[PDB]
């Protein structure tokens, strides 16, 4: 219902691997905006 | 059985699969209907990355569920 697998695969074609991405959403509590700042912030 | 596969571009692909299909079998049939060579592909279900040697079945994927590809 939540769009997590779509959310997932839209993350992670933004550069960034399914673990970081499964975890900033996770972390984020599903919010697409959100998980994406967490992913742009502590990329390394 | 069929699944489906849902690309970021909006593309909904068929698949003809069985249970036992392994996910480079599956990854060798997008590639047959699409063009995309299986290491450049992942594949998302049910919060989960699919790993080759594993089956459909593994990952209780049934008819008529919907798997995410995301490109390399």
């Amino acid at each position: 219902l939540e769009n997590v697998d779509a959310k997932i695969a839209k993350l992670m074609g933004e550069g960034y691997a399914f673990e970081e991405v499964k975890r900033a959403l996770e972390i984020a509590q599903n919010n697409v905006e959100v998980a994406r700042s967490i992913l742009r912030e502590f990329a390394f | 059985m069929q699944i489906f596969v849902k690309t970021l571009t909006g593309k909904t692909i068929t698949l003809e699969v069985e249970p036992s299909d392994t996910i480079e079998n599956v990854k060798a049939k997008i590639q047959d209907k699409e063009g995309i060579p299986p290491d450049q592909q992942r594949l998302i279900f049910a919060g989960k990355q699919l790993e080759d040697g594993r089956t459909l079945s593994d990952y209780n994927i049934q008819k008529e569920s919907t798997l995410h590809l995301v490109l390399r």
